[PDB]
């Protein structure tokens, strides 16, 4: 068993303690046009509910944060279709929720915690003098539906309230999809498109992931359960505009539960054939899920997949705990023994009593479920 | 697009029903809810009055009498989905009767989350206020004129049933709810002076897990009964009386009534149609009735069974039990074609002549039913003689009181036949002549009879047959038409006229007038309070064409329309069709003219044409279930009729009639004798009404339906549920369609407690029986049905889809495609292809066949070795629920209206993605309307239409058609139920029982009308005073939108039913180009003919 724990990965430690808190919450209405700004070194793309991590020093960025303090708090985040050509027609919105400023080297430092709020629809991008980026975006609401049987039932049997779990999932089944008889559609293909069905679904991975998961922890609201399930999944680019486009939770639910079932092995992008790591090594070493957003000290965001065991990997240099991202743990750095690619690091114990006493980071942009 | 909609039949389905005294407080009464109608009736005790049916621009959630301290009768509380309230009074004088609403108002909140066990409206008994459980965690309530409302922080959230508590000095409420520690029942106080809720007078008592009603017995007794699964308990502060019965153990009880006033009987009622007794606690079994929905205990034994997965019921609950046991016996049976799951049309007796076969009901209350447009025939007898000119009905014996003899007429001769009870005998009588072709021949008064020739009037005695009185022209001159009633008799001879009374052996010539053109058609029918003596006489004339109201005796005119033309007309009949009086007058061009008539001013009012044939229509009065009606004969058999004081047309069953009779003997009683050209029929009339429903009952769950006519039978999927027995399989719960099968066969294996047991029944399109049933794998699911010719083959193909269904498993991991041949009364399994899923949909796809497997749309290609290639897949990230086609264009459903449109390119063998809309809502169906349109049922009862130079712009499909139908469509269907203005014809199943049809109109013709329902519903007068506009309106628990790019048809069809004055402010000013009212008569009315 594991004795790590689980919440410190969510905290940004390396970021520094004692940064500013803000707890007040703007929200931009449905449909609703808005001018926001965009960070210029930021090309990862945002998942509403998921944690950022910033660490800016181009004074350009630095300036922009913190007259963004001064108001809004919010910046826009571009799911990027092309990072070269930066080509983007969707994002999300990021609230900074902590922020620290310094100084230090003859320069103006700022070290930020953001959250994904809203996505949005590209409308046009402007940019100013400065270097700094602004988006007309329009706000897509998220859209929640109600039960499947909702509109059938319209009677008495309304009034039917929702090991050995098996028989209730099966009695609920039977109970809640009942007038699927009066329809063209059998109960066990509502339960396809059932929020609760879905979610339970998920949470069977959730735990062959996270071993010592308290349900506690998990969101109750498949919105704010499909997405914090989105932002955990180590997928290509391609296949996360996708996800983001999705307006429905149980369009993401299903979506989601597609892309756990499919996937398999988890190869290098470079070569492609070169197998890195598999589906059953994969674990959540973090609350916030087995992958999440982290920032080296020169602000590049490398959104990194806890695995337990990793395979043509080739380590380079002494292990070091200088920003470590899981503390207690020490990183060294893996490529890929075929190609020499960066696919992570080695994450090694400091203390003889923890536990894992070794695990793999790897990064995202690195992989490719092939 | 533009698109019009119209109900071709209105929901059958009851939602709800109550009792008390709405009308009078005499006068008990039943009302019961069918969705968007309201029916009121009294309870006759020797059955069912109906007194009004209401429409209202809403769908019925709540529905409750109350009598707030004095009143004259009671008023109704109606509570509709978007939640319109209203408080409704009942208003009669004479023979007006009205529905007048006393309060409305919307109750609708800006924000909260729609509870999960429905709207719960309940009363306090005082009448001090309406308690509405709309959102969890808010209790509205309504203090009983613009319905002022308020809400309460209710604590507990999840509220599982609701009543308020009889016999309290402050109001209070009793709930059965749901926390995570269990399911309590608990006790609130509710405030109006301090607008709160305070401590209820009882501790929260725990109850049952499953506890799902609340039932409030009033005094001497007080407090609750509350139900569940396995238990029955009753809470009052410190009293408790816990029962768990196991006879209510097999099914949940899910509807209740109150039988005794003071609270010592309810009846209970389960989910599989079981009805019990709750004495007061004792429970006792009474029998078995149709899947109740509710229950209400009328009168004395009498109970009403709303269903809505079955026809609803009337039963009697007798004190003594039969022999099998059961105490409670079925008086009458009332249709209900809800749920429609499946639909086709199909030309079954007549070519041109569309029918409708339904999938209807579910479980026990499964069956088929066949729709079809027109009135029927029972023939009794059929006897060969041909070219009969005429026919009428004779008393011989003056003793007794029905027809013993037949009169026919042919070419210069008549026949006289006589009924010695079922046998029909050709005889002579006495006094009348054979070699002379008849005109009228009748009983008439003093015990006579007549017969009118083309030579005399004949007066015959009946004691003994002898003739007593002739009467002639006095240049011996041929009578040329003639009418006759009991005592009075008008002639026509060429221009002259004469009129005749019947006296004892005496024809008395009263009077004599010559008239300006050749006479055509008479008419001397009595009518009012007229004993036998008409003072009118109705003439059709030549040359002018006129239709003319003259006096008896004077032969005065009262009045004269020009009908217009060079058609003479044929037929004349003065009539009275619930009590008010008309004229009709047929012309030789097959088209008919009804006019009102005034008895005392002879004032012809109201003029309006209807074409009934080819062929000159004959006109006869008869009598069927105490009502008057007309037999309009022709080359298109009709029956005039009256409903809602308007005069009513429906087709009969049959090729052609020239003349018919009533025919009330003792072998063929409250009979029709109808001839052709060739053979008289006698026999029974139907029920008079516009649609004939067919029931052929399964006793089963139907599911699915398509045709095959080279086979001369119908493909039905069916399920029934049967239990795991003390044996290595199941046993069936009651004998039904696939068990009870003519000839039986199971599927051979060849891939790797209640049961559901899938299978494919063969039934005869003319009998209705089960001629072969195929029994399905253990663990299949059949879900898609297909009869089609596919590839070079051809031999027809019964084509089943299935899935493979487990309970580990979430999405079928394993399906099969079936093709079955059906000859020598057996199916043939020619191909069972393996797929690897859910079989959701299949079409014929241009001789090839187009299946979806889950995810994947496939291409099959029937090969000559007989069995399906895969020639092309498409992977679509969205489930192939829907699949539609038209051409080489395909249409992809999921359920959550994710549509995406393929196209299959001939000579590259692949698929390409036209265009694509995901905007999540449920869908329940999907039909192509065109080329570029398609039409769909969306969440929240609505419909809507999808339509078609820059490819970011070709490859997105625009929402074109918006429209709160108020009605959940399962299926919908190309075809009609009927033998230009509009474009295509697109019918319509829901789970209701309602039939609708879906029709395209022109861009001006979509505007003239849209402009016309802007004006109807200023004149119109809304039951409970709702805007059409606000029930039209495409409606979410997110937006609601006003209705776009359709024509509500039921409301353009009520313009032909508002007063004259009132169309006239309607079409004043409409139109650009200018509208006569006379213009929108004929626009409405040939709208009215597409159902
Ligand atoms: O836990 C970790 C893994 C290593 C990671 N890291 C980097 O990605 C990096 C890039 C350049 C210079 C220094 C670093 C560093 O410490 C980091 O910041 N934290
Ligand atoms: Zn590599």
């Amino acid at each position: 068993m594991i004795n790590f724990d689980t919440s410190l990965p969510t905290s940004h430690m390396y970021l520094g303690s004692d940064m500013e808190e803000f707890h007040g919450r703007t929200l931009h209405d449905d449909d609703s046009c808005q001018v926001i700004p965009v960070l210029p070194h930021v090309m990862v793309m945002l998942i509403p509910g998921q944690t950022l991590p910033l660490q800016l020093f181009h004074p350009q960025e630095v300036s922009m944060v913190r007259n963004l303090i001064q108001k809004d708090r919010t910046f826009a985040v571009l799911a990027y279709s092309n990072v070269r050509e930066r080509e983007a027609h969707f994002g999300t919105t990021a609230e900074i929720y902590a922020y620290r400023e310094e100084q230090e080297y003859g320069i103006e430092t700022v070290k930020v915690k953001a959250i994904g709020r809203q996505r949005f629809k590209v409308l046009e991008i402007r940019t100013q003098s400065d270097g700094i980026q602004q988006a007309k975006v329009q706000i897509l609401p998220e859209r929640v539906l109600p039960s499947t049987m909702s509109a059938v039932q319209l009677q008495s049997l309304s009034r039917r309230h929702i090991r050995a779990f098996r028989q209730w999932w099966q009695k609920y089944q039977k109970r809640k999809f009942h007038c699927a008889s009066l329809t063209s559609w059998p109960p066990w293909l509502y339960s396809l498109y059932d929020a609760e069905t879905l979610m339970e679904r998920v949470k069977r991975q959730l735990h062959e992931w996270d071993e010592n998961l308290k349900d506690e922890s998990l969101p109750t609201n498949p919105i704010d359960f499909s997405y914090r399930v989105a932002a955990c999944l180590p997928i290509d680019d391609a296949l996360r505009i996708q996800l983001l486009k999705i307006g429905s939770a149980i369009q993401r639910l299903r979506c989601e539960l597609d892309i756990m079932n499919k996937c398999t092995s988890l190869c290098c992008k470079q070569c492609q054939d070169t197998e890195i790591t598999t589906k059953n090594e994969i674990f959540s070493l973090s609350l916030c899920g087995p992958m999440a957003a982290y920032v080296n000290p020169h602000g590049y965001i490398h959104e990194t997949l806890t695995v337990y065991k990793a395979c043509n990997l080739n380590l380079s240099g002494r292990p070091s705990t200088e920003h470590s991202w899981f503390p207690g743990y020490a990183w060294t750095i893996a490529q890929c023994r075929i190609c020499g690619n960066h696919m992570g690091w080695k994450f090694t114990a400091t203390k003889k009593d923890m536990s894992p006493q070794k695990f793999w980071g790897l990064t995202r942009s690195a992989l490719l479920p092939r | 697009s533009y698109n019009y909609v119209v109900t071709a039949q209105k929901p059958t389905a009851v939602n709800g029903c109550v009792t008390g005294h709405f009308t009078s407080a005499e006068d008990l009464n039943l009302l019961i809810a069918k969705n968007t109608r309201l029916e009121i009736y009294v309870v006759t005790a020797e059955g069912l009055r109906p007194v009004k049916e209401v429409g209202m621009y809403g769908k019925i959630a709540v529905m409750e009498l109350f009598r707030p301290k004095g009143e004259s009768k009671d008023l109704l509380f109606i509570l509709t989905a978007k939640y319109n309230a209203c408080i409704l009074e009942y208003k009669q004088s004479g023979e007006s009767i009205d529905i007048i609403t006393r309060a409305h108002g919307n109750v609708q909140d800006r924000i909260g989350r729609p509870s999960e066990t429905g709207i719960i409206g309940i009363i306090d008994p005082e009448c001090r206020m309406i308690g509405l459980r709309l959102y969890d965690g808010l209790f509205k309530v309504i203090p009983l004129k613009e319905l002022k409302a308020f809400n309460i922080r209710l604590e507990e959230l999840h509220v599982i049933d609701v009543k308020f508590l009889y016999g309290c000095q402050a109001p209070t409420i009793c709930f059965v709810y749901q926390d995570p520690q269990g399911r309590h029942v608990k006790t609130y106080e509710v405030s109006l002076r301090e607008k709160e809720f305070n401590k209820g007078p009882w501790k929260q008592e725990n109850v049952e897990a499953e506890a799902s009603m609340v039932i409030a017995v009033p005094e001497p007794f007080g407090g609750a009964i509350i139900i569940g699964q396995e238990s029955i308990t009753y809470h009052n502060g410190d009293k408790y009386l816990a029962i768990a019965p196991p006879i209510i153990k097999q099914s949940t009880i899910v509807c209740h009534n109150r039988v005794d006033p003071n609270g010592s009987r309810y009846l209970l009622g389960d989910m599989e149609g079981r009805l019990f007794m709750l004495l007061l606690l004792r429970v006792e079994l009474l029998g078995e009735t149709s899947i109740a929905e509710c229950l209400t205990y009328l009168d004395n034994g009498v109970v009403f069974v709303g269903s809505r997965l079955g026809d609803s019921q009337l039963v009697k609950l007798n004190v003594d039990s039969n022999e099998q046991g059961s105490y409670v016996v079925a008086m009458e049976t009332f249709t209900n074609l809800g749920p429609i799951v499946d639909m086709c049309v199909v030309d079954l007796e007549r070519q041109g002549q569309g029918q409708l076969v339904t999938c209807s009901g579910a479980f026990k209350e499964g069956s088929l039913r066949i729709i079809r447009n027109g009135i029927g025939i029972h023939e009794h007898a059929s006897i060969d003689l041909p070219g009969i000119k005429g026919l009428w009905p004779l008393r011989s014996d003056p003793n007794r009181e029905t027809d013993d003899t037949l009169v026919l007429s042919f070419v210069g001769q008549t026949r006289v036949l006589m009924l010695n009870g079922e046998e029909v005998e050709e005889t002579e009588l006495m006094g009348f002549v054979d070699d002379q072709q008849t005109f009228f021949c009748g009983n008439v008064a003093h015990q006579q009879l007549i017969q009118i020739t083309s030579a005399s009037v004949r007066l015959v005695s009946q004691e003994p047959k002898a003739l007593v009185s002739e009467w002639k022209e006095p240049q011996a001159k041929n009578i040329s038409v003639a009418s006759c009633n009991s005592s009075q008799v008008v002639v026509a001879v060429g221009r002259a006229l004469y009129y005749l009374q019947i006296h004892p052996q005496e024809l008395r010539q009263i009077s004599h007038t010559e008239m300006e053109h050749e006479v055509a058609c008479l008419d001397i029918t009595p009518l009012g309070d007229s004993n036998g003596l008409s003072p009118l006489c109705a003439i059709g004339l030549w040359t002018d064409i006129s239709a003319r109201i003259l006096k008896l005796p004077s032969f005065e005119l009262l009045h004269k329309e020009m009908l217009g033309g060079e058609i003479i007309p044929r037929s004349i009949l003065m009539t009275t069709f619930e009590s008010s009086h008309y004229l009709l007058c047929a012309l030789g061009d097959g088209a008919l003219f009804y006019f009102g008539l005034n008895i005392e001013t002879g004032l012809l009012s109201d003029r309006k044409k209807v074409t009934l044939g080819t062929q000159p229509t004959v006109l006869r009065t008869f009598r069927s279930l105490s009502t008057t009606n007309v037999f309009a004969c022709s080359d298109r058999p009709t029956v005039i009729y009256s409903s809602n004081h308007k005069l009513v047309f429906s087709n009969v069953n049959l090729k052609e009639v020239n003349y018919m009779c009533p025919l009330n003997s003792d072998g063929y009683p409250d009979s029709l004798a109808l001839a052709n050209n060739s053979t008289l029929t006698i026999g029974t009339i139907d029920e008079i009404q516009k649609l004939h429903i067919r029931t052929v009952p399964l006793y089963e769950s139907p599911r699915k339906i398509c045709y095959q006519e080279v086979s001369q039978c119908f493909g039905v999927l069916s399920s029934r549920i049967e239990v795991q027995d003390t044996s290595g399989g199941t046993t069936a719960l009651r004998p039904s369609a696939s068990t009870q099968a003519l000839s039986s066969s199971v599927s051979s294996s060849k891939l790797f407690e209640e049961v559901e047991v899938h299978n494919l029944l063969i039934i005869d399109q003319h009998t209705f029986e089960v001629l072969h049933a195929h029994q399905f794998l253990q663990n299949e699911y059949a879900l898609s049905l297909v009869s089609c010719k596919l590839g070079k083959d051809p031999n027809t193909y019964f084509i089943v889809g299935t899935a493979m269904v487990y309970p580990e498993e979430a999405e079928p991991k394993q399906g099969r495609i079936v093709v079955f041949q059906y000859s020598d009364g057996k199916l043939q399994t020619v191909a069972e292809k393996e797929v690897k899923g859910a079989v959701y949909s299949m079409v014929e796809f241009n001789g090839k066949l187009l299946a979806s497997i889950n995810s994947t749309v496939r291409l099959y290609e029937w090969t000559t070795e007989k069995e399906l290639r895969t020639e092309c897949n498409h992977y679509n990230n969205i489930m192939a629920l829907y699949l539609k086609t038209k051409g080489d264009f395909i249409l992809v459903g999921d359920l959550m209206r994710s549509v995406l449109l393929l196209a299959y390119k001939p000579m590259e063998g692949n698929f390409e993605e036209i265009a694509r809309d995901f905007n999540p809502n449920w869908m329940s169906a999907v039909e192509i309307l065109d080329d570029d349109n398609f039409l769909g049922a969306e969440n929240a009862f609505n419909l809507f239409v999808c339509q078609k130079t820059t490819d970011e712009e070709r490859q997105h499909l625009q929402e074109v058609g918006l429209f709160h139908l108020g009605e959940f469509v399962n299926v919908f269907c190309h075809g009609s139920l009927v033998m230009t203005p509009t474009q295509g014809s697109v019918l319509f199943g829901t789970v209701n029982g309602m039939i609708g049809l879906v029709t395209s109109l022109s861009e001006s013709w979509y505007n003239l009308l849209l402009d016309m329902q802007n004006r109807l519903n200023k004149v119109i007068k809304s039951v409970g005073k709702i805007e059409h506009s606000f029930w039209r309106s495409f409606h979410t628990e997110r937006k609601t939108e006003p209705a776009t790019g359709f024509i509500d048809g039921d409301l353009i069809e009520s313009f032909l039913d508002i007063s004259r004055p009132k169309m006239q402010e309607v079409v004043a000013n409409l139109q650009k180009r200018e509208a006569t009212a006379d213009d929108l008569i004929k626009v409405v009315e040939e709208l009215t003919r597409i159902h």
